[PDB]
RNA sequence: GUUUUU
RNA sequence: GUUUUU
RNA sequence: GUUUUU
RNA sequence: GUUUUU
């Protein structure tokens, strides 16, 4: 039968360890399970693997692009900000407005500079003017986790565009990420 | 339970009494009135609380939602001398 | 033979939107072309994180206890505030309340996220109250909620939805309301979860070496049926 | 070994007009992309409905009826207009027209939407005229139909596909007319249906206390062998 | 043999339950089913399956647009408002006039305006500038049934398009359901 | 839900 | 006509 | 030449 | 690592 301490009764350090589903129960209530979707969207592959904006570069020229990836405190992507660790592939979505040329973009969490110098050897995939493509990095980490806050979380990406002429625009980029593995989740966030 | 049954009544009377049949409304059609004029017509499903003196006032005071079916019987009686016709539809609030 | 036939590559039509990038269906992303050097995958390590294995579902972290409208200071209104730290007295009389508020999901650490990030949810959600109190204090306190509420004002919990809170070893209480909407799922961040109102039955007592007052802390979580459903655009900026 | 051909990924042409998008053929539109997170199907509720299902076909709302030509007075012209609400009366004579005019699917409230919507269709039509009497009155009415008639002028009906209405406890009188074009399908908005003639065949009796007139209502729909093939432009705006 | 009930005598007010596949004869007359076409445009999911216009928006900027999103008065689609209430798969087609830029598209059906602020969250296909997509909208709806006829009776549309350069253009919206769950019909409408 | 199609 | 390829 | 991949 | 999907 049930127990008094399903039924509200309990004691608050008597609860590690962590993760008790305990059920709680009353006489006309039952824990009752109804899904209107053929599947969960609260699994951490699911939610995660849809993007969100991230931020946009404005280039007059060439000059190379470098910009920290790091975990949004915006979007859905913020429940992340539950966790403390993360691993795996990342997904990053460039979009190229330009009128003529092309974009260069290459992934890499070495924090040296001078490793992108040559941008080739990182990775580089084109994007014709006017197209977007959805490259997904892996995780050549140096760190077995990513600190799931740090200014630079993701590594850092690279835009270089080779223009032909005259023509400038701008590079809007979004990020999502493949099937992650997060860690010893933290305490909730604070609102600005 | 009084085995004696000096309430010759179902058990579950009073656990029903509220899913009774009662009067909703009563209106006289005026024979002056044209085609596809209303009648009358009633709130749904408020009705059936229109009064305190409505079986299912009672209950329907102590909670907020409400789920349930009807079963209307609207009566109109004219003697046999007489003719015409009435159409009684259920409108959803959709439709209303 | 077919020689009949001059040999072609396959011909084939392109739908609308070429080039179109989903970045909405997750199965769209997954599939995206890889950078890595040989499109390969890498070995995670767990234990460095002290765990076993990720965390795969998000819902489990929506069911973890986390203080409502937690202050620094306790409610300085006799509790008819949204904070979940309030204060328990000699001085209340039985029937006077030490807490009322309308509560909503984001009022809850937790929760506020998942209200950040889903657009509708569906599922039960437990309250638990702790009163602090000295071995030698007693007395009962009845805590009761309306569900779908939105009148702030002191009522008798006779028909809500209570618990009677009897001082003693285990001194947290428990409270379950059951998913209550006209709709199946209901919006994260939309209409309050009900009335939330913790009076007095019977005043706390005590003597000349325990404590006149106590201080009390109201949790809230999930339930084990707890969902979330569309993840919507964000309301709020966390830090 | 296929080893003396280097490994290439597969060359294929690609048909006209690509990245153009068929908004007219459903097993195209029904294959576009999916927005949703994975690309997944939700569970429907009919119960909300009162329903234990969806509707599926369309041709059986075409199959229900619905007044002709409905207006709040009666014909004031004798029945000699589009009214399907008119007056019979113990002052007209046999022979004498009661209703009289070219009938067309438009003139039917659930059709006209047809007519709005598809192009052609093929099927009987069925019309059900209902004389509202006491019990009282008795008397007999013809009511006729010449297929494909477009001359609005009352004529014989000893050759029209017709109907004689004799009073008493079912007073609601049908008529069926086949499909008759030379066309297989038929203009959903063309040619009308034919000429609809009601005339009286005896007088309209009664006594001390009835009444010395009827009111009559008119409705139309499809047959079970209803059908309409292509859906086009529409001829009117609905409300 | 033939009763005289499917003669045509009978009586209007022993119709309910409502739908009666009575068949009707004369002796010269029975009921023949020819068809034309190897199958029915009179299914629901076929004649709804077909797109139909909506509304066009011309912008000058990339300012967001929303849209209430609801069935046709107009179009074959107003068969629907023979019917009360839908849900199913909803097909939103777009064609975006532009010459450089990029069309955010996403649909909710959430009524709150906020939820929209930060678009990538809720989709975002990306139509490049001169493409057309049609992308399909699940019943991600708070409400089991939609009244067909409310001016959100379908769930709001959102369009922001990343423009370049000073280009501006106009977007036409044409829309269509997948397998649709139609209710409960109610009388027909009027004209105007 | 054969609720893409057989 | 293994005359796309084996 | 498993020297595309297993 | 069914950690694309069954």
């Amino acid at each position: 039968t049930m127990s008094p301490n399903e039924l509200g009764l309990t004691s608050a350090q008597d609860d590690g360890p962590l993760g008790q589903e305990k059920p709680n129960y009353f006489l006309n209530f039952r824990s009752m399970n109804v899904d209107i979707f053929t599947v969960s969207h609260t699994k951490v592959d699911n939610l995660f693997g849809r993007a969100w904006f991230f931020m946009e570069h404005t280039f007059t020229n060439e000059g190379q692009w470098r910009v920290p990836l790091e975990f949004p405190k915006q979007g859905h992507g913020s429940l992340s900000l539950l966790f403390a660790y993360f691993t795996g592939e990342l997904n990053i979505h460039v979009l190229f407005l330009s009128e003529r040329g092309f974009l260069r973009v290459a992934h890499t969490y070495d924090t040296s500079n001078d490793r992108v110098n040559f941008l080739s050897s990182n990775g580089v995939i084109t994007v014709p003017a006017g197209e977007q493509m959805t490259l997904s990095a892996p995780y050549y980490s140096n760190k077995p986790l990513r600190t799931v806050r740090d200014n630079n979380s993701l590594g850092y990406l690279m835009c270089k565009p080779f223009l032909t002429g005259t023509s400038t625009g701008k590079i809007e980029v979004y990020l999502s990420l493949r099937c992650p593995n997060f860690f010893f989740p933290l305490p909730a966030p604070k609102v600005t | 339970v009084d085995n004696f049954h000096s309430m010759a009544y179902d058990i579950t009377t009073g656990d029903k009494n509220p899913s009774k049949l009662v009067r909703l409304e009563t209106h006289e059609w005026t024979p002056s009135w044209a085609r596809g004029y209303q009648i009358t017509h009633v709130e749904l499903p408020k009705v059936f609380w229109d009064h305190q003196d409505k079986p299912a006032y009672g209950q329907s005071r102590y909670f907020a939602a409400v789920r349930c079916g009807f079963h209307f019987q609207v009566q109109v009686n004219v003697n046999q001398g007489t003719a015409g016709s009435a159409l009684v539809v259920y409108e959803p609030k959709p439709v209303v | 033979m077919s020689t009949k036939y001059k040999w072609t590559r396959t011909k084939i039509d392109i739908a609308e939107g070429p080039g179109s990038m989903n970045m909405a269906n997750v199965l769209c992303t997954t599939g995206a072309q890889s950078v890595a050097l040989v499109g390969e995958r890498a070995f995670y390590d767990p234990r460095t994180a002290g765990s076993k294995s990720r965390f795969d579902d998000l819902v489990k972290i929506a069911q973890l206890f986390s203080v409502m409208a937690d202050s620094t200071t306790p409610s300085e209104n006799h509790g008819v505030d949204a904070k979940g730290y309030f204060k328990w007295s000699a001085t209340t009389a039985p029937q006077s309340i030490v807490h009322r508020n309308i509560v909503y999901l984001r009022l809850f650490p937790n929760l506020n996220v998942f209200v950040n990030s889903y657009s509708y949810f569906r599922g039960s959600l437990v309250l638990r109250l702790s009163v602090y109190a000295s071995t030698f204090n007693r007395g009962r306190l009845r805590m009761g909620f309306f569900p779908n509420a939105t009148t702030d004002s002191t009522s008798t919990l006779d028909n809500a939805i209570y618990t009677i809170c009897d001082i003693g070893s285990d001194n947290s209480f428990e409270i379950t309301i059951p998913y209550s909407f006209s709709t199946w799922m209901r919006k994260t961040n939309g209409h309050p979860i009900g009335l939330f109102q913790i009076e007095v039955l019977n005043r706390l007592t005590y003597n000349s070496s325990s404590p006149s007052e106590v201080y009390c802390i109201v949790q809230g979580k999930m339930g084990q049926d707890a969902r979330f459903f569309c993840p919507t655009g964000s309301v709020v900026t966390f830090q």
